[PDB]
C-alpha cells in the first residue's frame, strides 16, 4: 500500500532536494559518537527546541581529493528524499566554509555492531527480528531504484523501542541498471563487486545473507585478517554454517548467498517474495512489523536525552571552518 | 572454535568502509 505513495512522495524530493535548512551556531556540539574517512558523527543539542539530533559532518576538502564527490552528493540527496520506519531521518542539513552537515535524529541504543559484539550472537528469533526490517527496508529502496551498498551492524543503530534505524547512506545510489564502483565493507562485499563485474541491486541482497549469518553466528561467513584474504573466501562462496544453525536458516543463507547472480534470492523473478515467503520468515507478521507492533528482543538502556552510554568513546577534534570557502563549486547543490 | 578464531583474529573492530 505504502509504495505507490511513497515513490511519488520521494520523486518530489529527489527532484528538488532541501537545502540550507538550519546552521552549525543552531546547535550545541556535545559528543563525538562516531569518525569516518571524511569526518565524524557528533551528538548536538538544536538549542531552540532542545532536542538531540546526530550531526554527521563532512570535510570537503578531503572529499574532493578522494574523489568522492558523487557518493557525498548522492547520500545528502538521497537521504533528505526517503521516509521509511526504519530509516534514520534527515533533519537538516547546510555547509560552510569547510565543511557539510547532515543533522539526523539522534538514535541513542548505539550500533547493533556493539550489542552483537557484547552479547556474542543473537538467537534465530533475534536476528528474524532484525533481518525483517531489513528485508521491508530494501524492498522500500529498490522500489526506488535506490541501492544501498553498505550494511553491516556499525551502520544499523537500534532505537528507543529496539527497532532499526538504517544510517550512512555513504554509497547509496539511485540507478536503474547496473553500476561498477567498488564500494562497501569487505565483509559484505557480494562476488559480483570484487570482480569488477559490473552489477545490481542484488549485492544488498548477498549482504543481508552475510548479516543474517553474522548475526546468528556471532562472526561473519567470510573473514580473516587482511581484505584480500577475505575477497578469495568470497568470490570462492564455500560458506560453512554453525552445527546450531536451524535447516531453514541454512537453507536462506545458502540461496542468499548465492554466488551466480541469477540464481540469487531477491534477484529473481518473484523479486523479495522469494526471501518473505521463505520458511526461515514463516513466523514473520510483515504488517506487523512494518506498524512497529511487535515486542522487540532487546531494549537499550536508556538514561535521558543526550545519553551516550550506548555508544563508544572517540577523541574530540575542534571542528574548524577556514574564512575562506573550499570547493565552493563542487558542492553548490548540496 | 570458528568464534575463538574470529575472536583473536585482527577485524572484530568496527569495520570502516572502502571506496572509491
Ligand atoms: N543518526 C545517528 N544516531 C546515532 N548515531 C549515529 C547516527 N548516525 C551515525 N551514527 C553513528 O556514527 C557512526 C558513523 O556514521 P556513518 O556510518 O554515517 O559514518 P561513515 O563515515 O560513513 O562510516 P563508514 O566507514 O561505515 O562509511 C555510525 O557507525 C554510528 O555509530
Ligand atoms: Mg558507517
Ligand atoms: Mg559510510
Amino acid at each position: 500500500e505504502f509504495l505507490a505513495k511513497a515513490k511519488e512522495d520521494f520523486l518530489k524530493k529527489w527532484e528538488t532536494p532541501s537545502q540550507n535548512t538550519a546552521q552549525l551556531d543552531q546547535f550545541d556540539r556535545i559528543k563525538t559518537l562516531g569518525t569516518g574517512s571524511f569526518g565524524r558523527v557528533m551528538l548536538v543539542k538544536h538549542k531552540e527546541s532542545g532536542n538531540h539530533y546526530a550531526m554527521k559532518i563532512l570535510d570537503k576538502q578531503k572529499v574532493v581529493k578522494l574523489k568522492q564527490i558523487e557518493h557525498t552528493l548522492n547520500e545528502k540527496r538521497i537521504l533528505q528524499a526517503v521516509n521509511f520506519p526504519f530509516l534514520v531521518k534527515l533533519e537538516f542539513s547546510f555547509k560552510d566554509n569547510s565543511n557539510l552537515y547532515m543533522v539526523m535524529e539522534y538514535v541513542a541504543g548505539g550500533e547493533m555492531f556493539s550489542h552483537l559484539r557484547r552479547i556474542g550472537r543473537f538467537s534465530e528469533p533475534h536476528a528474524r527480528f532484525y533481518a525483517a526490517q531489513i528485508v521491508l527496508t530494501f524492498e522500500y529502496l529498490h522500489s526506488l531504484d535506490l541501492i544501498y551498498r553498505d550494511l553491516k551492524p556499525e551502520n544499523l543503530l537500534i532505537d528507543q523501542q529496539g527497532y532499526i534505524q538504517v544510517t550512512d547512506f555513504g554509497f547509496a545510489k539511485r540507478v536503474k541498471g547496473r553500476t561498477w564502483t567498488l564500494c562497501g565493507t569487505p565483509e559484505y562485499l557480494a562476488p559480483e563487486i570484487i570482480l569488477s563485474k559490473g552489477y545490481n541491486k542484488a549485492v544488498d541482497w548477498w549482504a543481508l545473507g552475510v548479516l543474517i549469518y553474522e548475526m546468528a553466528a556471532g562472526y561473519p561467513p567470510f573473514f580473516a585478517d587482511q581484505p584480500i584474504q577475505i575477497y578469495e573466501k568470497i568470490v570462492s562462496g564455500k560458506v560453512r554454517f554453525p552445527s546450531h544453525f536451524s535447516s531453514d536458516l541454512k537453507d536462506l543463507l545458502r540461496n542468499l548467498l548465492q554466488v551466480d547472480l541469477t540464481k540469487r534470492f531477491g534477484n529473481l523473478k518473484n523479486g523479495v517474495n522469494d526471501i518473505k515467503n521463505h520458511k526461515w520468515f514463516a513466523t514473520t507478521d510483515w504488517i506487523a512489523i512494518y506498524q512497529r507492533k511487535v515486542e522487540a528482543p532487546f531494549i537499550p538502556k536508556f538514561k535521558g536525552p543526550g545519553d551516550t552510554s550506548n555508544f563508544d568513546d572517540y577523541e574530540e577534534e575542534e571542528i574548524r571552518v577556514s574564512i575562506n570557502e573550499k570547493c565552493g563549486k563542487e558542492f553548490t547543490e548540496f | 572454535t570458528t568464534y575463538a578464531d574470529f575472536i583473536a583474529s585482527g577485524r572484530t573492530g568496527r569495520r570502516a568502509s572502502i571506496h572509491d
